[PDB]
C-alpha cells in the first residue's frame, strides 16, 4: 500500500547551475537525495513528483551557495505490521520462500506455510504435501499477512519481513476460491 | 539607500566566491584578472543582483 | 550601569554579568568562579570571546548583516 | 522529523500509483546521462504492471464513495477493498480479523452491492 506526501525541506543550489529556472534546478537537487532509503520511522520514499512553489534565497558566510524553503510531493510505502498484502513467489529456498509484495520482499519460513506437514522437495523447487496433492512451486500468487517485520539499516537491500499464511482465507487464490465452499 | 562600509565588503565578498565556483561572468574579461578583481569591476557598473536586508 | 558605581576588573564589570565562559580568560581565580557556575548554569551565546571560541562568527562588523537574493539571474 | 513539518498524507492503491510510476518514467527523455531509472524502482513498476485490475480514475472516484456508505469504514479501510475485490464473506473476515468491529452478513452484503458494478466478469 502507497501513500502521497507533501512535505516542505529546505534545498540547497550550488552555484554550478545557478542560471536554470528556479523550479527544476531546486527538484535536481531534493530528488538526488531521498530516493530509495528506508527511514525506520516512515518507510520507503520512491520518487520526487514535482515542485509546486518556492521562496527566496539566503546566504551563507561560508559556503557560497543558496537556501530555498520549496513545496514538493513524495510517492512513499510503509509496510506496517499486520497489514494485509500480496505477493508473488520470486525465490526459492531450501528454509524458506521470499515472496515480493512491492520493492520488498517478504520470508514465509516452511511452518508457517499451510494447514499440512510440509516437506521441501531437494531436487526440485517445490513444497510436496503429505495428504493432500496441493503443489507450491515458483511464480505463484498468493497472499498473506506480515507478523514480524526486521528493521535493521536505512537500506532497502538489507530489511527483510517475516510473513504467516497459517490463516483460513491465505495462500494461493485457487486454493482460496475453493476454501469459499 | 546608499550602503555602509560593512555591506559593500560582504557584497563584494560573497560575489567574489560565486564567481570562483561557476556563475558565469558579465562583460569582464580581459586577458588575466583575479577573481576578487573581476568583483570589483562589477560593482561599478552598478549590476550587482544581491540587495541587502535592512532590519527593523 | 546599575545605580551604584562599579570598577572596571575583577570584581566589577566583567566580574559582573556575561557569558560564563566570558569569566573564565579573565581573572586567573578559575576554581572560585568557573566551578561556582558548575552548579545550575545555562550559557548560550553572543558574547565575542565565545563564537571566536567555538568557530562562529562574531556579532560586530561584518557579521551583522544578512543577504537575499532571488534566481533567474540572466546574463544580458 | 522528515524536514519542518508534514503537513498532508492520502492512501494510494496500487492501480492508482501505477500512473505515478509511468509519468516518471515520461521523464528521461532527459538524454544526457539517458536516465535509465534505477533498480529497486523497476522492481515496485513490475508489481504495478501484473496487479493492474481496474483503471485509475475509477479507483479514485470509488475511494470517495465507500467512505459515505458507512461511518467505520475510513479512507484507509476503503483502499484495501479495493485492492483485493471481495465477494463474500470470506474475505471480510481475513480483512477484518484483526480490528475493532467485526461486520454482520446484512452490513457485509451492502458493500458488496456497490462494487457489483465495475467488475470485469472474466
Amino acid at each position: 500500500m502507497y501513500k502521497l506526501l507533501k512535505v516542505k525541506d529546505v534545498v540547497r543550489i550550488p552555484p554550478r547551475m545557478f542560471t536554470m529556472d528556479p523550479k527544476e534546478a531546486a527538484k535536481i537537487v531534493l530528488r538526488e537525495t531521498y530516493e530509495g532509503i528506508y527511514d525506520r520511522d516512515e518507510g520507503v520514499v520512491l520518487a520526487i513528483l514535482d515542485v509546486e512553489e518556492i521562496s527566496e534565497g539566503v546566504i551563507v558566510p561560508g559556503d557560497g551557495a543558496t537556501y530555498h524553503e520549496a513545496i514538493f510531493n513524495v510517492l512513499v510505502w510503509e509496510p506496517r505490521n499486520q497489514e494485509v498484502v500480496e505477493g508473488e513467489v520470486v525465490e526459492m529456498m531450501p528454509y524458506g520462500a521470499f515472496i515480493r509484495i512491492g520493492p520488498m520482499d517478504g520470508l514465509v519460513h516452511i511452518s508457517q506455510l499451510m494447514d499440512d506437514y510440509v516437506v521441501f522437495d531437494e531436487k526440485n523447487r517445490q513444497f510436496i504435501g503429505k495428504e493432500t496433492n496441493r503443489v507450491l512451486k515458483l511464480g505463484d500468487y498468493v497472499r498473506a499477512r506480515i507478523i514480524g517485520v526486521s528493521v535493521k539499516s536505512r537500506v532497502i537491500r538489507e530489511n527483510k519481513i517475516n510473513m504467516t499464511m497459517r490463516q483460513p482465507g491465505l495462500g494461493k487464490f485457487e486454493w482460496i476460491e475453493k476454501e469459499k465452499k | 539607500f546608499r550602503y555602509t562600509r560593512f555591506e559593500k565588503a560582504r557584497i563584494i565578498g560573497a560575489r567574489a566566491l560565486q564567481i570562483a565556483m561557476g556563475a558565469p561572468v558579465l562583460i569582464d574579461v580581459p586577458e588575466g584578472i583575479t577573481p576578487l578583481q573581476a568583483a570589483l569591476l562589477e560593482f561599478e557598473k552598478g549590476v550587482i543582483p544581491i540587495t541587502v536586508i535592512r532590519p527593523s | 550601569l546599575d545605580g551604584v558605581i562599579r570598577p572596571i576588573g575583577r570584581h566589577g564589570i566583567v566580574g559582573e554579568k556575561a557569558s560564563v565562559l566570558a569569566r573564565a580568560a579573565f581573572e586567573i581565580t578559575t576554581q572560585h568562579l568557573f566551578a561556582a557556575a558548575e552548579r545550575g548554569e545555562v550559557d548560550p551565546l553572543n558574547g565575542v570571546v565565545e563564537n571566536v571560541l567555538i568557530g562562529q562568527p562574531v556579532p560586530v562588523g561584518t557579521g551583522i548583516v544578512k543577504l537575499a537574493m532571488s534566481l533567474p539571474l540572466r546574463p544580458k | 522529523m522528515i524536514g519542518r513539518k508534514k503537513l498532508e498524507e492520502h492512501y494510494i492503491t496500487i492501480a492508482e500509483a501505477k500512473e505515478l510510476l509511468e509519468r516518471r518514467h515520461a521523464e528521461g527523455l532527459a538524454e544526457n546521462p539517458e536516465e535509465p531509472m534505477f533498480y529497486e524502482a523497476r522492481v515496485s513498476l513490475e508489481h504495478a504492471e501484473r496487479f493492474a485490475k481496474l483503471k485509475p480514475e475509477q479507483a479514485r472516484e470509488l475511494k470517495e464513495k465507500l467512505m459515505g456508505l458507512f461511518d467505520w469504514i475510513n479512507e484507509r479501510i476503503a483502499a484495501k477493498l479495493v485492492d483485493i475485490l471481495p465477494e463474500d464473506y470470506l474475505d471480510i473476515r481475513v480483512i477484518f480479523a484483526k480490528e475493532e468491529y467485526m461486520p454482520t452478513p446484512e452490513e457485509a452484503e451492502e458493500i458488496i452491492k456497490v462494487i457489483d458494478e465495475y467488475r470485469p466478469l472474466e
